[PDB]
RNA sequence: UCCUAAAGAGUAACGGAGGAGUACGAAGGUGCGCUCAGACCGGUCGGAAAUCGGUCGCAGAGUAUAAAGGCAAAAGCGCG
RNA sequence: GCUUGACGAUCAUAGAGCGUUGGAACCACCUGAUCCCUUCCCGAACUCAGAAGUGAAACGACGCAUCGCCGAUGGUAGUGUGGGGUCUCCCCAUGUGAGAGUAGGUCAUCGUCAAGC
């Protein structure tokens, strides 16, 4: 469970943070979160946090 | 085989015992997995913490089928 | 039966649940035969307004329909309306929300009683 | 088919063979499973789905496939978890399945004694067998390699043996 | 069988204590479904004489306590579980008409001639005595014959397989525990 | 040869003994 | 010696020996026993012992009932031992005795043989105790 | 986590027993639906045993993981 | 004034078992699945349209105490305080007081609404 990065689709650079189990799936997350620089629900698509 | 090694002894049990006036966010009872339910207008927290959601006096009642010890507020 | 201890093992979530917000009831029970309508104060054991099939001015001998039910649906909602109130929640007893439920459901709705 | 037999002489038949006070406690017929064991070669994901084919054509209708319930790592292994396949040929469907089994199809491949003598458990015995994956319409020669197993008996829809010994029986059929 | 009784006015604990260490008395209850319950004082030396009798708790024993007179069944007893006497007695009204269930002893009649003593090598084994019945008072038991004269070797006599005197309910055998009385077996 | 082998045997009591103790009668799914 | 066949755990606490034996004061399977009248401590090669004096001294049948069973561990120390470094480990077993238990029963001997062995069962025991017969 | 711990909390020992340094994008949410396990008796490869048909049943099952405490509005189980 | 439904109050003195009895209204079983809807495979559950039949199953009412469950009185154990002793344990004063068992109970008692009598 190393931890990852989620951000927003949305124009602005906020991010919620997580972890993943990556040897099991290894594909990246789509779920749609709350931005609040935007003030709706987003889709989130990210990783690499450095 | 070597023995030591106890844990820090949580402080579970009741607070706010049968007859105490209760105002509406107090705990009520610290409970490890619901020797008591939530009755009347008491709340079950997440670590099934009984809180209160409105104010009176607390009841214990044992009510129903399954045997089940009730705390419950009674507005008085 | 081992279809109705099931169907009240069913209902009893929701009825458990209405219970615990204090909400006026709409109760049904759909029988083979026909369907009955009942509100239950926010108690479980007081009843403010009752309308069934076999009301004597809808028994007709094709009672029991998904007709029936839509006749009982405005039957009740204006005998509701007499007993002053709104804001009631619906409970389907177990039975599943499709049929002559359904459709008491949606005409006590249209009667201004409101889920 | 359960029919002109059953409308007119099964149903009055059995009144006054069991001596039923009234009617609906004469027998129905319901239900059992198969349990046709495709526990052999337990972790293969390949040949339950020619189980299914096979059990499909000879039904007519879709099987599902029965799964393992505990990890008995004894007899075979707890990973082969789909081992299972079942159908009912329905009341409805029954007519059409009558007349096709003890009708003309009753030699699936050979008896010396098909006795109805040695069982006596009170519930209402009779004699017939299946041992053949085969026999039934719609098979081949060979188009694939069949391994399969087909498991019927009966019940009383009622009460006792004597009580279902007589509604199971339909022709001279022993 | 008369035992000589009174009043006991007085309930309690350190009431009883002094009851059986000063006075040499010793408390009991008379009960049973027909009339409130009356506590009692007895006499120590009194029961005990009674207690030595065989048929002792099988039996009608009439009970003065003033001038009333009562029939009385002992259905309890109470005894000091180091020293062994009797505290308190505990025993029950008589009625013509009641089921009264009580202990009767067994009695095990002829047992030098038992064809697995005699001939066959084996002790008699007594697994159970004190059998407890269902009978009117009419028919009192004071003794229930068990015969162990035509019984074998390695052979074991039950509860039906022995005699119920005159319309006495054995309480076991109208369940389904059919109890092993007695026993006859090889030696060690 | 004497070496193919069947392996059914919950169809064996003698053919419909009413159960063999698992008790319903005659076709095979839950439906 | 009598020990069971296996416990829950190994360790007991010391503990207490109060009250009377209410239960286990009865003469319940033989004819005549041998009750404790004080209380005390059973070390399962002392109830051997006396068991084995008891059937040693019948020489002829009967059957005899052994009543008490040792099922609290005790523990020891060793010699040249430093205390608390641990619970010590277990030793023997040990049956707690209060006044009235019932220790051993006899059926098929006289009154006479029954009482002169349970003196000899008696006297290899460190409890005061008694002889009673079935009430 | 249980005992010691004295029926509120708390409470020591190089006292008695076990565990953890995580898993999970569903093992979370919700709606709808459903009960487990066990004896029984059933022999033409398994034979006490798999797959089921459950008569008796009568929570003893399960819960990601130690123990304790909880679970039918199941907190168990399946699906959208 | 009772019968059948639905909903609750209360959770075995209310349960389980065994027996009798209920059909016209009610409910259950029932007939058929075109059409809504459904079956890790269903018209056997879920659903619709019913009105030929049956109260067999289930459910209900009435019976029975063998089972379960309640359960006295009395005593016993424990124990607060005060004092004793032969002090790893008991006793006395005083207050309290079980669990078990014994006698004996129990085959429930209520309320709201709706149709019938």
């Amino acid at each position: 469970r190393e931890l990852i990065r989620l951000v927003s689709s949305a124009g602005t650079g906020h991010f919620y943070t997580t972890d993943k189990n990556k040897r099991t799936k290894p594909e990246k997350i789509e779920i749609k979160k709350y931005d609040p620089v935007v003030r709706q629900h987003v889709i989130y698509k990210e990783a690499k946090i450095k | 085989t070597r023995n030591g090694r106890d844990s820090e002894s949580k402080r579970l049990g009741v607070k706010l015992f049968g007859g105490q006036a209760v105002k509406a966010g107090n705990i009520l009872v610290r409970l490890r997995g619901t020797k008591f339910h939530a009755g009347y207008g008491v709340g079950l927290g997440k670590d099934h913490t009984l809180f209160a959601k409105v104010d009176g006096v607390v009841k214990f009642e044992t009510k129903g089928a399954f045997g089940r010890k009730y705390v419950s507020i009674v507005a008085a | 039966s081992v279809k109705k201890e099931t169907r009240l093992r069913r209902a009893r979530k929701a009825r458990l649940k209405m219970r615990e917000l204090e909400t006026v009831r709409l109760c049904v029970y759909r029988s083979s035969q026909h369907i009955y309508a009942q509100v239950i104060a926010a108690d479980g054991g007081k009843v403010l307004a009752s309308a069934s099939t076999l009301d004597k001015d809808l028994r007709e001998g094709a009672t029991g329909n998904i007709d029936a039910a839509k006749k009982v649906g405005q039957l009740v909602a204006e005998r509701a309306k007499a007993a002053g109130v709104t804001q009631v929640a619906f409970d389907r007893s177990g039975f599943k929300y499709h049929g002559r439920v359904k459709a008491l459901a949606d005409a006590a709705r249209e009667g201004g009683l409101e889920f | 088919r359960l029919k002109e037999l059953y409308r007119k002489e099964i149903a009055p038949k059995l009144k006054e063979e069991l001596q039923l006070a009234n009617v609906m406690e004469v027998p129905r017929v319901t239900k059992i499973t198969l349990n046709m064991g495709l526990g052999e070669a337990v972790g293969d994901k390949k040949i339950i789905e020619n189980a299914v084919a096979d059990l499909e054509k000879i039904t007519g209708q879709k099987p599902v496939v029965t799964y393992a319930r505990k990890s008995i790592a004894g007899f075979k292994i707890a990973a082969g978890w789909p081992i299972g396949v079942k159908v009912t040929l329905r009341s409805d469907r029954m007519y059409e399945f009558l007349d096709r089994l003890l009708s003309i199809s009753l030699p699936r491949v050979r008896d010396f004694r098909g006795l109805n003598a040695k069982s006596f458990d009170g519930r209402g015995n009779y004699s017939m067998g299946v041992k053949e994956q085969i026999i039934f319409p719609e098979i081949d020669y060979d188009k694939i390699d069949a391994l399969r197993g087909l498991d019927i008996t009966l019940t009383t829809t009622a009460r006792t043996d004597d009580e279902g010994r007589a509604l199971l029986r339909a022709f001279k059929f022993p | 069988f008369i035992v000589n009784a009174q009043v006991r006015s007085d309930l309690g604990k350190g009431a009883s204590r002094r009851l059986r260490r000063n006075a040499g008395l010793v408390p009991a209850v008379v009960y049973g479904g027909d009339k409130e319950p009356q506590s009692v004082t007895l006499e120590l030396r009194e029961i005990a004489k009674l207690l030595e009798n065989e048929a002792a708790f099988s039996h009608v024993i009439a009970l003065n306590v003033g001038g009333v007179k009562e029939t009385v069944l002992i259905k309890a007893l109470q005894r000091h579980p180091a020293k062994g006497f009797v505290m308190h007695a505990d025993f029950l009204r008589v009625v013509a008409d009641h089921k009264l269930t009580a202990h009767v002893p067994l009695h095990f009649i002829n047992e030098e001639v038992a064809v697995g003593v005699k001939q066959a090598g084996g002790e008699i084994s007594h697994t159970i005595s004190e059998v407890e019945v269902s009978c009117l008072p009419k028919d009192l038991p004071e003794f229930i014959e068990v015969d162990m004269a035509k019984v074998e070797l390695g052979q074991i006599v039950h509860l039906s397989d022995l005699k119920a005197p005159k319309g006495v309910e054995l309480v076991q055998l109208a369940h389904g525990n059919d109890l092993a009385v007695a026993n006859i077996h090889a030696s060690r | 040869k004497a070496d193919i082998h069947p392996t059914y045997e919950a169809i064996e009591a003698t053919c419909s003994c009413g159960n063999v103790i698992k008790t319903r009668s005659t076709l095979c799914k839950p439906i | 010696m009598l020990q069971p066949k296996r416990t829950k755990f190994r360790k007991q606490m010391t503990g207490h020996n109060r009250g009377l034996a209410h239960r286990g004061s009865k003469v319940s399977f033989g004819e005549y026993a041998l009750k404790a009248t004080s209380r005390g401590r059973l070390t399962a090669r002392q109830i051997e012992s006396a068991r084995r004096a008891l059937t040693r001294h019948v020489k002829r049948g009967g059957k005899i009932w052994i009543r008490v069973f040792p099922d609290k561990p005790v523990t020891k120390k060793p010699l040249e031992v430093r205390m608390g470094k641990g619970k010590g480990g277990v030793e023997y077993w040990v049956a707690q005795i209060q006044p009235g238990k019932v220790l051993y029963e006899i059926e098929g001997v006289s009154e006479e043989l029954a009482r002169e062995a349970f003196a000899l069962a008696a006297a290899k025991l460190p409890l005061a105790t008694s002889f009673v017969k079935r009430t």
